[PDB]
């Protein structure tokens, strides 16, 4: 009653280590406001310049 | 109705959120009989131990901000909820306070006791220094919290705390109380037992003050009797104290009186400011906030103002903020915070703690 | 422990100050909650921890020389932490474990097998579990204020008493040698109470005596030979011992040992380790926050000879049945030994 | 403070023993390895006990262990002040330091123990630069090599006078 | 010829510098009717008078009565004129700075002493043992002090005071001697009980084992003869009276024993010098003169100190008057002459001169 | 017989040329009452005085205090007369030219040394490893320097300074030790914390994985004995304290870690020598003596440098005193006797001669 009932009130974010990232990607410089990234369980697609 | 519990080393303040003063303030002592009963309760907590202290051994579960006995600590909490507040801890959320730079192990024990022993529906732990600044209506300033166990200087700028600039001084009201006992023997009054410690503490709270110029004050007391005051012991004798009135609080500024190698509270506050960034030292010099019962001596604000301006550059405006209710600043700030509508997102429910553990308490807290 | 969980095992002769670097049994990945020695093996101990596993360990004869991290068996059948462990009094290598998931598991330590699973009998948290005299039944105190008597072999509820103690504070329940259940609990006013129950008629307790109004659960230590129950509360500085007889009120207060230090835990040495020649009937290892202080309970007797009445035959370190035979349904009393040879 | 003064002979000996001047090996053999200080006959000045000293050149030819011999010249029932030039090697450096030793055995007479103890802080202030102090009150606190080694660097000392502990 | 005066809490020790033992040892009391009698005279009249201790706990609280004691010391006990001899005074640890100047003013103006000096009692005991660092457990008549000293300077913050000494043990011996049927209540009987305490009492290494030994046989029973010829026998009371030092709960006192007081004061010093204090524990005072107390102190402290710590308790055979003997040897040195506070110096700097010449 | 003096930020290393290890290693502080104590003498008195660092960050700020340290080094530590031996001094990188002349004036006019040579600490470390081109990550007591060197000449424009070294790690170790209940606050307990850091701390290859291991078992726990016999246990603090080198945000500092400072200084050099500096990264100083620091630096820099570059972190086992050992061999060479600044050459050219004789 004191606290709203939920399971995700304590979800916290944590970036992966530097060795698990993707460096040297010339991300696109288009002013359009899109996600610029689409990822599936297989590949990773990033709009590049 | 939320509860605000402020466990100090010497006193325990408890009440309800939204009120302006703590409802229950009692000493944090546990007394056990030291004689043998001859006429046909093995422990006393709080004011009950204070009225029977003639035949009890008084012990503080907290010494220097460290819980020396968690089994006696649960007695203080049990006395608070059931005997002083007279409420069920399983029906009200509890807002606890913690010392700055509190160990995570100490915080883990507190939340585990509240959730497993007292079964509180919700709980939250807040920094005492942050709450002390809430009561004064500020988001910027260095808080010099001095209580019974330890003295802390916590600089805060625009609501951002600087943990690297937090300084600790192992010198508080209890050390001054013991020092007053040592210097009282030079006058012919002997106080040795733990029961007589409370008598000396009551003397300190009533006849001690901070002298603006210590050396000049010594000369005045050595050539006049205008600084001598009388105190009546509980059993009827009257004692008179001269220079001991301002020699006991003077140890706060010259800890060498206690054989301590550290610096006084005036230099500790200055050193904490100097550990911060240059651009924010200006706002901290003008927003020095005093907190705790050890800062309630008459004239301590004037002495603190005089000592800091001698350390700070001449172009700086030193402003010591000493509200008249600073003995309950931590509690009052907690009452304000617990009543905020935007604070309801910080409660840690019992159900959440049972599945996630103490990891969620280290987060959501500072 | 800084990480995981451990318990310190040292020989009784290793008194005095203990090295901070003394090897410990550090194999659990979570804090250890309960430990219990094997009644039929003075070198086997079972431990339960937060990591939802029960580990059985083998202690060398001379003690620990290096930290022990590999257990003999790892029993994994619980989804939550295991805080209750009770060896079988007679059956060899039969172990009971009760966790926070309200499930009771009967293990076979020799073969790492799960003999029985009792999961739909406790609707709330289990406080403690105690075997009966012959190891055929066990009583349990639950968070729902109910005391239950359960036969593990048939998975049935032999007897059950709702609202044994009206208080919301934790309570205990142990089995006596004559077949009764001794319970310590709290009243509605939160007054600590002791109760005696007959399983054949659980309508009302035989006895109900109030002790005080202090906090902390009362941990009873029953001595079958002397029919004396020692009530030791967590946080109390006093030990109260009562004698259970057939005369009313069936619970007789004997005396109280008083000290000035609160206790964090207690363990009682079995009959085989007592100094019989000094009229010793119990020795309690009272735990402070940084010290273990044994407490000696002695009967004042003028004669220095052996007291035959004070020391009847006690259960020996020899198992009566085997693990396999007990599953079939065989029941046998513990093998009794004598205490006379230990007189000096 | 008993007011006992330090004689000019003691100051010169300590000054020569503290700092080392570039000299021929013949003069290096004349450097003092250990020396004893005692009260004068009138008990007014602290003077040099004649004949009770160890030379650097004596080490390795007549004296095998300089510390073992140094302990022997200490009287059994009298108090003395000692200056021992310790040569020890720790785990990462080889050190050569001065050790001022206060020898006050229990068997010593009461008058001797009182004067030596009361004037120790006065002579020690005149002998500036000494970072090592050894107060021995019985033969067992001074004969053991590990006692000096424990004082000099604790457990960091692995050798003393060229010999492992 | 210099004078050494050791103003103890219950006994005043006086003598001449260069002597091996004090010339006069008398109680430091002043008697008034229930017109003024000081010393053994105040005890000779017994119960007609009321007795007061001006230095009851090491610190002088009645300066008028203190001058009577010093006047009695010089003229009746030492039998010399104080204006012809320098006087060396001793003071208790933690003695207030106001008391040092009051002593200086009295000695120079009331007695007109040519020279004066003040020394700490604890430091003199440590010096007499041939040490400059260590802890001195000075247990006298009305007060017991544990004074840790480093390089000849007592650490004021680490000094612990215990109001439990031979005066309390003498009163305790009376209370337990009545359990055998004897009656010692008068002032005259007090000196008899104090005599019994000093000749027959000893410290038991293990109290419980010793109590069992005395309760099963009669090997521990000793006989004492009263001044009027009656003979009394004491059994287990020999080790029960001094046991109150290690168990103050026998007297109803909440404080800890002398072994815990010694350990607590060491723990209040710097961690660096705790090793030196453990191996340089020096005993002093008349209360310590019980046989077997050094062994009991060694055992008790060892159980408290870490197992790697090396504990020695130093109990010199002359520890009863080490404060006086240490002061007598020091005052007899020709090199100690320049350390006196002369009357010419006092007339210039006033009573405050004692702070810079005697520290 | 030449003298080698390595004026470090917090520790002064001194010895004789030709020796394998420095004879004296003492802190470089001067203590004055809260009258002047230098080195370990200022530390033995502990907190009665206040301590000042004249060379706090490699650059000498208080020359009057610096002469006291040099006075303490020659006469009290090395126990030699500076006027009889040539002295080889060492300096931090980016040392202003005025400081070089001031050292020249002090040596010849205050100590009258027959000869003096001044060398860069970073270059000496590189030479001691058998290299002429490379980057030296000198992490000392009060300052950390990354000095890229090409053909024996340090590139001043690419030298980066980090105010994060062993002194800040020692203070951080107290702040995290108080989380276990221990209390180290006085300067006496600062050397105990420093001794714990030098004996039980190590750099974890993966910090987050090491945190999980320390939270699930006690295999990483170690016990340390205090001087007074108490034993303390430290767990995850072993690798949390040196982790502040790679994550300066642990101390509230904005600057980057030692791995990024090394990479940033390399990127400030010419592109045609960056490949050589990647494979010749040499560690130096006391703060680089933690076990596992070379592996961590290799992993961190590889993640920053291009994947086609070959990274080799050189951590010689004697890198703690590589500056002094490099200077000791150089001063002991018979061919090096012509490189000294003779006193005769000092009178003709003045202090400015150090610029043309020592570069
Ligand atoms: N008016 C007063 N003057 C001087 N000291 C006081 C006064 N009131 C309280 N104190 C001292 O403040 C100390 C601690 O008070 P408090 O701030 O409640 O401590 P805590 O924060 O530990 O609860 C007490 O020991 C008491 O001696
Ligand atoms: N041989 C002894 N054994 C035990 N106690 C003694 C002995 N001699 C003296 N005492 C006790 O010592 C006490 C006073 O001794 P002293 O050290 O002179 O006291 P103070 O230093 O206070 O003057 C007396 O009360 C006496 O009971
Ligand atoms: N074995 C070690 N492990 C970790 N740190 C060490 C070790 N030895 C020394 N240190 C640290 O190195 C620091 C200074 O060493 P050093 O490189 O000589 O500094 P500087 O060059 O400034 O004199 C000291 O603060 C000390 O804490
Ligand atoms: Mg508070
Ligand atoms: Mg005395
Ligand atoms: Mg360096």
């Amino acid at each position: 009653k004191v606290v709203r009932q939920s399971k995700f009130r304590h979800v916290f974010g944590q970036p992966v280590k530097n060795d698990q990232c993707y460096e040297d990607i010339r991300v696109s410089r288009v002013t359009w406001d899109s996600t610029f990234c689409a990822v599936n369980p297989k590949f990773l697609a990033v709009i590049v310049e | 109705a939320a509860l605000v519990v402020d466990n100090g080393s010497g006193m325990c303040k408890a009440g309800f959120a939204g009120d302006d003063a703590p409802r229950a303030v009692f000493p944090s002592i546990v007394g056990r009989p030291r004689h043998q009963g001859v006429m046909v309760k093995d422990s006393y907590v709080g004011d009950e131990a204070q009225s029977k202290r003639g035949i009890l051994t008084l012990k503080y579960p907290i010494e220097h901000g460290i819980v020396t006995n968690w089994d006696d600590m649960e007695k203080i909490w049990h006395h608070t909820f059931y005997n002083e507040l007279r409420v069920a801890p399983e029906e009200h959320p509890v807002l606890l306070t913690e010392a700055p730079l509190n160990p995570k192990a100490n915080r883990e024990k507190m939340t585990q006791i509240m959730f497993e022993t007292f079964n509180t529906p919700a709980m939250y732990v807040a920094i005492q220094a942050v709450l002390s600044l809430y009561a004064s209506g500020r988001t910027t300033g260095i808080v010099m919290d001095s209580g019974d166990g330890v003295t802390h200087t916590v600089p805060i700028y625009e609501g951002y705390a600087l943990p690297h600039a937090i300084l600790r001084l192992d010198l508080a009201g209890r050390d001054l109380t013991d020092y007053l006992m040592k210097i009282l023997t030079e006058r012919g009054y002997s106080f040795t037992t733990t029961a007589e410690r409370e008598i000396v503490r009551d003397i300190k709270e009533k006849l001690c003050y901070v002298a603006l110029d210590f050396e000049q004050e010594m000369a005045t007391a050595a050539s006049s009797s205008s600084l001598e005051k009388s105190y009546e012991l509980p059993d009827g004798q009257v004692i008179t104290i001269g220079n001991e009135r301002f020699r006991c609080p003077e140890a706060l500024f010259q800890p060498s009186f206690l054989g301590m190698e550290s610096a006084g509270i005036h230099e500790t506050t200055f050193n904490s400011i100097m550990k911060c960034d240059v651009d924010i030292r200006k706002d901290l010099y003008a927003n020095t906030v005093l907190s705790g019962g050890t800062t309630m001596y008459p004239g301590i604000a004037d002495r603190m103002q005089k000592e800091i301006t001698a350390l700070a550059p001449s172009t700086m405006k030193i402003k010591i903020i000493a509200p008249p209710e600073r003995k309950y600043s931590v509690w009052i700030g907690g009452s304000i915070l617990a009543s905020l509508s935007t604070f309801q997102q910080m409660w840690i429910s019992k159900q959440e703690y049972d599945e996630s553990g103490p990891s969620i308490v280290h987060r959501k807290c500072f | 422990a800084s990480g995981g969980g451990a318990f310190l095992v040292l020989p009784l002769s290793k008194t005095g100050r203990i090295d901070k670097a003394y090897p410990t049994v550090c194999g659990h990945t979570g804090p250890v909650l309960d430990i219990d020695w094997c009644p039929h093996n003075d070198e086997v101990i079972a431990s339960g921890s937060e990591d939802c596993t029960v580990m059985v360990w083998q202690i060398p004869e001379n003690g620990l020389t290096s930290p022990l991290t590999e257990p003999v068996v790892v029993l994994e059948g619980h989804t939550k932490r295991v805080g209750i462990i009770a060896w079988h009094p007679t059956a060899r290598n039969v172990l009971l474990s009760a966790g926070c998931d309200n499930v009771v598991l009967i293990w076979n330590v020799g073969t790492a097998e799960e003999l029985y699973r009792l999961d739909s009998l406790h609707p709330d948290l289990i406080y403690n579990v105690s075997w009966n005299h012959n190891g055929s039944l066990f009583c349990s105190a639950c968070k729902d204020k109910s005391v239950r008597i359960i036969d593990p072999r048939r998975g049935t509820l032999v007897a059950e008493r709702e609202k044994a103690h009206e208080g919301a504070r934790p309570m205990r329940a142990i089995f006596l040698a004559d077949g009764k259940v001794f319970t310590t609990g709290f009243s509605r006013m939160s007054e600590r109470q002791l109760a005696l129950w007959d399983p054949e008629n659980l309508e009302e307790p035989m006895a109900l005596q109030e002790l005080d109004s202090s906090n902390g659960a009362l941990l009873p230590f029953y001595d079958p030979d002397t029919s004396v129950v020692y009530v030791c509360g967590k946080g109390d500085s006093s030990i109260r011992y009562f004698e259970i007889t057939e005369e009313p009120p069936y619970i007789h207060f004997l005396n109280t040992f008083t000290s000035k230090e609160p206790q964090r835990g207690m363990g009682s040495m079995p009959k085989r380790g007592l100094e019989v020649s000094k009229c010793e009937i119990a020795r309690f290892y009272k735990l402070h926050e940084r010290k273990c202080e044994p407490i000696v309970m002695t009967v004042p007797r003028k004669s220095d000879l052996f007291q035959d009445d004070l020391y009847p035959d006690t259960a020996g370190p020899e198992a009566a049945l085997e693990a396999e035979e007990w599953v079939s349904g065989r029941d046998a009393d513990p093998i009794l030994i004598s205490l006379r040879e230990a007189y000096v | 403070a008993s007011g006992v003064a330090v004689s000019d002979g003691v100051i010169k000996v300590f000054n020569d023993m503290k700092v080392r001047k570039s000299s021929t090996p013949e003069e290096v053999k004349k450097r003092k390895k250990a020396v004893l200080f005692c009260l004068s006959e009138d008990k007014k000045n602290i003077i040099l006990e004649e004949g009770k000293e160890i030379l650097v050149g004596d080490v390795g030819q007549t004296v095998d262990d300089p510390y073992a011999t140094f302990v022997k010249m200490l009287p059994d029932k009298d108090c003395r002040y000692a200056l021992y030039d310790a040569t020890y090697e720790t785990k990462e450096s080889k050190k050569e330091d001065l050790v001022f030793i206060f020898w006050a055995p229990e068997s010593a007479p009461l008058k001797s123990k009182m004067i030596y103890a009361s004037s120790k802080d006065a002579i020690k202030k005149k002998l500036t630069g000494i970072k090592h102090e050894l107060q021995a009150n019985c033969y067992e606190e001074v004969k053991d090599r590990c006692t000096l080694a424990e004082k000099l660097g604790g457990s960091a000392v692995i050798s003393l006078e060229g010999k492992p502990l």
